[PDB]
């Protein structure tokens, strides 16, 4: 039972990692992509 | 040992992820630049052509 | 002393280039190996303006082949005529824009620009006097129309006293071949408008028409497509490279066409173009070529010019011949077709003349019009588009990719006045 | 080109989130299915 | 550039099988792997005159994987891209994706890494299975999802074979499709369509066999992958990759299932009699009875369509041929693509297999098109997974397995979506 | 340029009997010490003059001693495939064994052979010129290669001193083993091995049956499975001494730059691209990929997983047909990636060293002939993992006081049990501490 | 007249001395075996440079080769032209260098530098009038960091007026091929600094980009290196063998390099770097060899000179050559970019020519620039030496051997004055 517990206990903390880190992965593509529509506009400007 | 092993991968993606939004960041730093100076010498061009 | 780099885009624009050289060097007289064994000198005479000499009489054009795959690169290596090329020219990346104007422009363009800069920055240092640069290329793909665009806005930027000579083969609903031409016609031609200083309207459904009509050909393949172009192309820019009566270069074309400082976009056609059936029951006189010249279904653009009136129009002629001969010519055409000629302007058209015909054509000539029917092809694109962006289609490949909606929405405003430029002043 | 950036960034996260409802039930289905199975180890289905 | 190839399940790896008995002497390469620039999208050189493929095929029952090792091509192979389990998911998409399924996902992982590895210009991956089995679906989605979860940026080609309406093996068949659903509508970028019943039909009709087997089937179909890939081996008059056709065939995320067309399927005793021009063998792939899917395109409008030609083929006969089709009016092109064809033309004609049941013909038509007409595929499964679901049978099987009900309403839900958007678009 | 081998224990005479084989081969020797008359292929004539020494007549005597208590072993050897080979006095065989006391064969047994054994190393040494330094083989968990060893060491060090000593130390894995005593005889001996042998490479079986599982595909190994791997490694990392190359690294620089501190000192040792027959022709070889295989945390032969520890510094000794271009490319992503670290007082970690000789492989032999071979021999920090397990099963049994009595009985005491333990432990703290 | 005496050491200097007394000994046309075999009568004229005949034509270079193993010896005599040096000079030693300076320079070179003075010395008395010394030799090792500064202490002891080139290679980030780089290049560019008189700073890095980029090659190896470290070292005495319009003797060199007595690290690159692929395309003219000159991708050593300011250089020019044109490109260089270059300094650039190119050419150049942006070189070293010195790594093998840490103190001190110095002068 206790060897158990403690194997259940790393596969939900494998498995929140996991989620958690796709999240904040998500998080850091928008706010890239957020700074790349910044920066083509800014290209655009000053070209002319 | 996969736990371990995970959390160094996610540690990298993170370091990963800051060091292409610092180039990012020094790109458009450079831009804003770019763009003030060529404000200050099409007025320059303006005095030259007056 | 005057100069011209030619530079290729895309997989069109590189096979155009590439039979382009290959007539061109014919008409100069060297062999693909580029060592010169031709008869004559007034061929070497004036040759500066394209080649360069590398070691003892080997010559190599100054040209810059790029796009996003290496196959196209290895197929012109291996055709004939190819070994002429500097390594040094060919410049390519691996992955391929995929008929994306984002990848072609934002991306793919952004990675690759840097790097074709610096070689045409050498082309352009290695010369003496340049007057105009040369681009082949097609508006209905990524690798030519969003990386070509960027190109010459990269060269505008560098080079603000220089022409462009645009050689754009507009995608024609009728000879369409990928799903989204209009996404890529449209935002190219907005750039285009602003920075391109003689864009070259062509399209494979004239150029189909005009091989099955006067050629009569049984199985016309690219080649002798890119042959007719190579033609004209190589006929437009002999007032350089050959010594003629009356001599009209680059610039004089430019601004005795453009009456206004945006309606550059020109209509092209070429003289004479036989079956080798008929060619031997006719006459190469003045007067039929300049009405094979002005025969409608000849023009290389599916707008009718009878769909509206000539802003200008411009003639080379290329052989001996007699100057008087040409004036009444054209003067016998204006007053006979009046009606199509702009009211406000006398003496619509311009002819020039060469002593040199191309070769093996005892007589030639090429016709630039400046006609006001353009409005039609671009009409007949901005239908599409706007058919297709009612519902958004196909649009996510380019938004999730780096677009907004409204660059969109100002393509169609502009490419919209541009379009009504032209009807405003018909 | 602020307002126009900014309105592009808000409109691709709700995108997003519009994904992340479909990884907050993951993560709560998977929470569930992994406390049931640990008592299970010993008798999958006879203690059934 | 390259394309490395996953075979999972039975159908996946026979079909395989085809293709690779395809491709070796497509290439010339003896099937012993020794040749006697072009292979590189799916062989790679090693060795001294050695030529091993880009392909992995794993299953659970053992029983057909090492049959591959038996045959006569087990000198081609890498001997451990053969993954093997022990014992199948038995037609349980809960047992292959949960109970056996994770034990070797791992290790198909592992594989396909330093397979990409030795891979340069990575174009995507292309994944055969069939959704109406048990290790097809189950092992096939969790797979599926965690190369979307590695790669991401790569895309996918999935050519999955389905329920046809009649024909059907199984009786939970339905149940594991409409569980594939949900991986199949979000990690697959391209899905292609295989049903039996429609390829079982044009084998009766045009190429006249009575009682067609396993074998035709998958020579037809690996006539057709090769058809797709040729653009990318060969040269070509006017070329496309997996990038153009993507950018041309997907027009809305949630919108990527296409039907394939293959023509002139023609036997020997009637290719010397048929002469066999492009506007015939163009009109013969558009016929709505040369799809290898059962979906009636006159209950429905065309979306988009990609044309690749192989063989002795100029440019001016297929823009001739597209133009009679645009005429035409027994197929209504939706307003939104005034232009929807993606021609392409390559310049290397078929390569017929010995003892097949192809003529060498010289010139081939594959044609993939993306239309409305496959809601009626999904309306009909739907209505047919209902049936059984109402009384909940067969339920308790994936139930003690260890998946609960959950699962299935959103899978059905996921499926009514799937559904409406389609009739919208259809608008 | 010469080095002389001395093998003690079970595992000292085996490794020895599947190493030898190699080196006689790899030089193109027969097995009676006479190269072919008729053909021959070899880089040089002072090629073999490292290991083997030619005496009058082409007939050449190899530089081993091959020295046991047991003679149920060393006579193996005498009547097996090369009697003619060694010549009788390079084999040494008590009367009786040690039997797993490690007092036993240190003190009472090992007094009576250790002089003779040293008196034959001096009168092997004189014969020889370029003595680079002493390589020894030897299991620890034992009773000859760890007490008689153990006292040879000292007995070496007290003669010459400063001499390089490359000790291939055996100990036992934390599942497979094959005593019941092995913890005292592993401890007793580490307390002294710590301070005499300047580069102790560490092995283990259990790894090394991993390996040729996982790779070489074969399910049943042993011992003369395992042996000719470590026969593999000795010959890649001793060929720079023998054949030339770009980049040489011989005895001297590898135990010059791989040793930062006079303490911090133990190895692990990998060989890549370790592949069966079967897939060698179906595996195309790179530089990169060998690199990537031999650095992996699952090919390493001792059973430390190295992601809890950080490369102090790295040696890997290429062979063959390598060009000195896409090794410094691909150890410069090696660098670039992250899975596995170094220690921020080392920026420059590693040692490349090329040979221009390929591998070559026994007749009839498990592992395939390629083109190309590495080894690297890494200092890193997990192996205080190792000694931390051991030292946790050595005193379960020591607080029990079992098998005292064995020892004490055969003459020593508690302060050397003591003694070794605090001892290890000082070593224990010794590497996490510099490990920070 | 002007006699030259070479040293070499290190197992990386006896393989470069080894090529480069291949390039020169083929250039002035003595076969293999020892004769002279050569076609014009213009190279024996110098050859005693370089050479002494013993008897009947054997020609024996003037070389002094050093080392502590016979490994490296037995390399130098099995490669091509390995019979030309004469056998008493092979000074090796028995032990090895181990890596370790202490080693190099103060245990082994006591029984070894004062046996190999008397083989230099007696070369000094058999050569009638020294113009100095040129050394090629390593940094990264232990013979050449080590022995080799050793002797340079030595002979700069003996002869204070002859001057001193200094081909040394130092380690670099991403070529890290040994792991105590750090201690041997600064125990070794301390002595260096103070003792030499123009240290010709190489790497390994710049010679695998150079090799990639420019020499397009496939697989760049130690000979392709050595090939082109060789090509410079005998473009640096060019001027000495041969006659030319304006002559340049390496005391010219240094006087026109050096304003300061210390700062004379200079940095070196060749001219011209072209593919085999695209040998035939180039033009071999003085704009072209100035533009590939002046650039980060030609100098052979890793430095960003734009990255910095040039405080001098110099350009060697070999071939039938006008100085009209050479000086108005070497001025046009020097006015496009005054920044670059030091404000309180007219002419930053010296040059000189010789009408004789080397063999297999026809128009050659060599640069050697005395630039301010070589300082981040010793930069990398310095804070790599911090930070592996502030915990003592591998520290005892040092002092262990009759060295001191005040030793190592003392050496990082003087690289941080010297770096302090160049980037003060900015
Ligand atoms: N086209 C084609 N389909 C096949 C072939 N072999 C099997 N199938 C299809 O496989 C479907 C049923 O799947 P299964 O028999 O369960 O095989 P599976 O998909 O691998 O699932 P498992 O048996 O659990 O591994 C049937 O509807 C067949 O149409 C084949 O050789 N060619
Ligand atoms: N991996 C491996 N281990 C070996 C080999 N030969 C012997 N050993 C090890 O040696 C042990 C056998 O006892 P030893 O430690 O050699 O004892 P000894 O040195 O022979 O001294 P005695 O105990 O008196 O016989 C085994 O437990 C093995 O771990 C070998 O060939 N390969
Ligand atoms: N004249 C000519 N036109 C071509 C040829 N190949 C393709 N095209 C046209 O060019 C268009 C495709 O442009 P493309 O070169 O592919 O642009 P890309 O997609 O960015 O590479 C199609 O509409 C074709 O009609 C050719 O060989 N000759
Ligand atoms: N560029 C180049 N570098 C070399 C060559 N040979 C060796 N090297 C490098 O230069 C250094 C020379 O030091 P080393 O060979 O150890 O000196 P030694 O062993 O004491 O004689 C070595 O560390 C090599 O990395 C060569 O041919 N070309
Ligand atoms: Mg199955
Ligand atoms: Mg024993």
């Amino acid at each position: 039972a206790a060897h158990a517990d403690e194997v259940f206990s790393l596969e939900n903390r494998k498995q929140q990692l996991a989620l958690s880190m796709e999240e904040r992965k998500q998080e850091v593509e928008v706010h890239r992509d957020g700074l790349r529509a910044e920066l083509r506009l800014l290209r655009e400007d000053v070209h002319r | 040992e996969d736990n371990f092993n995970l959390e160094g991968r996610i540690m990298g993606d993170l370091r990963a992820m800051e060091e292409e939004a610092a180039r990012l960041n020094s790109q458009i730093e450079e831009g804003r630049g770019a763009k003030r100076d060529t404000l200050a010498e099409i007025v320059e061009a303006e005095r030259q052509i007056m | 002393m005057r100069e011209i780099v030619h530079i290729q885009g895309g997989q069109c624009g590189n096979q155009i280039g590439a039979k382009f050289w290959e007539v061109v060097s014919d008409e100069h007289g060297i062999d693909p190996t580029g060592t010169y064994h031709g008869d004559s000198d007034l061929q070497l005479e004036r040759i500066n303006v394209y080649f360069n000499e590398a070691t003892g009489g080997r010559y190599v054009p100054r040209a810059i082949l790029m796009d996003l795959e290496p196959g196209t690169m290895d197929s012109v290596r291996s055709g004939p005529y190819g070994q002429i090329f500097r390594p040094d020219n060919f410049v390519f990346g691996q992955t391929g824009a995929g008929n994306n104007w984002a990848k072609g422009h934002y991306t793919e363009g952004a990675e690759l620009i840097d790097s074709v800069l610096d070689v045409v920055r050498k082309e352009a240092e290695s010369c003496d006097c340049l007057q105009g640069f040369q681009v082949c290329h097609s508006l209905g793909g990524g690798t030519g129309s969003g990386m070509g665009t960027l190109l010459i806005s990269k060269i505008r930027e560098e080079y603000p006293d220089r022409m462009m000579l645009t050689f754009s083969v507009v995608p024609s609903p009728k000879v369409s071949d990928t799903v989204v031409e209009p996404y890529n016609a449209t935002l190219s031609v907005h750039q285009l408008v602003e920075n391109a200083d003689e864009c070259m309207v062509l399209d494979n459904e004239a150029l189909y028409d005009i091989c099955f009509r006067t050629l009569k050909l049984t199985t016309p393949t690219f080649g002798d497509l890119n042959h007719l172009i190579s033609a004209v192309m190589s006929g437009i820019t002999c007032c350089l490279r050959f010594p003629g009566q009356l001599n009209a270069d680059l610039r004089k074309l430019a601004v005795n066409l453009i009456p206004f400082p945006r309606l550059h976009f020109f209509m092209v056609g070429f003289t004479p173009l036989t079956s080798r059936g008929s060619q031997q029951y006719r006459a190469l006189t003045v007067p039929e070529l300049t009405q094979q010249m002005w025969d409608a279904k000849n023009m290389m653009c599916a707008a009718d010019p009878r769909h509206g009136r000539y802003l200008t129009a411009s003639a080379l002629f290329r052989g001996r011949m007699s100057t008087k001969e040409v004036d009444e010519q054209m003067l016998n055409v204006q007053n006979k077709n009046s009606s199509y000629f702009v009211e406000w302007i006398p003496n619509n058209v311009k002819s020039s003349v060469c002593d040199i015909p191309p070769k093996g054509l005892k007589m030639s000539a090429t016709f630039i019009g400046n006609s006001t029917a353009i409005q039609e092809m671009f009409k007949r694109v901005s239908e599409q588009f706007t058919a297709m962006f009612r519902r958004k289609a196909f649009l996510h490949w380019y938004t999730g990719e780096g677009m907004d909606e409204m660059e969109f929405t100002e393509a169609e405003s502009n490419m919209n006045d541009l379009v009504s430029e032209y009807q405003q002043y018909q | 080109n602020r307002l126009r950036v900014e309105a592009r960034k808000e409109a691709m996260l709700a995108g997003r989130a519009g994904k992340f409802a479909d990884v907050q039930a993951t993560r709560i289905k998977t929470m569930r299915q992994l406390i049931e199975n640990r008592k299970y180890v010993e008798k999958h289905r006879k203690l059934h | 550039r390259e394309v490395i190839s996953i075979h999972i399940g039975q159908a996946g790896i026979q079909v395989g099988n085809a293709c690779w008995e395809l491709y070796c002497l497509e290439h010339g390469i003896q099937p012993d792997g020794q040749m006697p620039d072009a292979f590189n999208t799916f062989f790679s050189e090693t060795g001294a005159g050695k030529h091993v493929p880009r392909c992995i095929f794993l299953d659970l029952e053992p029983t057909v994987v090492d049959e591959v090792r038996t045959g006569t091509y087990r000198q081609l192979f890498h001997p451990e891209q053969l993954i093997s389990g022990k014992e199948d998911a038995a037609n349980n998409f809960a047992r292959g994706h949960y109970t056996i399924g994770k034990e070797i996902v791992d290790l198909a992982l592992d594989r396909i890494r330093k397979l990409a590895d030795n891979c340069t210009g990575l174009q995507g991956f292309l994944v055969f299975n069939a959704v109406g089995g048990g290790t097809g679906s189950g092992l096939g989605s969790l797979l599926l999802e965690r190369l979307s979860v590695d790669y991401g940026k790569k895309s996918k080609l999935g050519f999955t074979v389905y329920p046809s309406p009649q024909v059907s093996t199984a009786v939970v068949e339905p149940y594991n499709s409409v569980l594939s659903t949900h991986s199949l509508l979000e990690h697959t970028d391209v899905a292609v369509m295989l049903d039996n019943e429609a390829i079982y039909d044009i084998c009766r009709r045009s190429l006249d066999i009575e009682r067609p087997t396993y074998t035709n089937l998958n020579r037809l179909i690996a006539q057709v992958i090769s058809s797709l890939t040729a653009s990318l081996r060969f040269d070509g008059a006017l070329n496309v990759d997996i990038t153009e056709f993507q950018t041309n065939l997907v027009p809305y995320p949630r919108i990527h299932f296409m039907l394939s067309s293959y023509a002139p399927i023609i036997s020997a005793e009637k290719a010397y009699h048929e002469q066999l021009s492009v506007a015939e063998i163009t009109n013969a792939a558009f016929e709505p009875a040369s799809m290898m899917v059962k979906c009636d395109p006159r209950h429905g409008k065309y979306m988009a369509c990609c044309l690749m030609y192989r063989g002795d083929v100029v440019p001016k006969d297929v823009n001739a041929s597209v133009a009679t089709i645009k005429t035409k009016r027994t197929i209504q092109f939706v307003d939104w693509c005034p232009t929807g064809f993606k021609c392409g033309i390559n310049y290397q004609p078929p390569t017929v297999v010995p003892g097949g049941d192809l003529a060498k013909v010289q010139r081939a038509v594959c044609m993939i098109s993306n239309s409305t007409a496959i809601g009626e595929i999904f309306s009909r499964l739907d209505h047919k997974f209902d049936l059984m679901y109402a009384k909940r049978a067969f339920v308790h099987w994936y139930v003690g397995e260890g998946m609960e009900e959950g699962e299935f309403s959103e899978a059905r839900e996921d499926l009514a979506a799937l559904e409406k958007d389609f009739e919208e678009v259809g608008a």
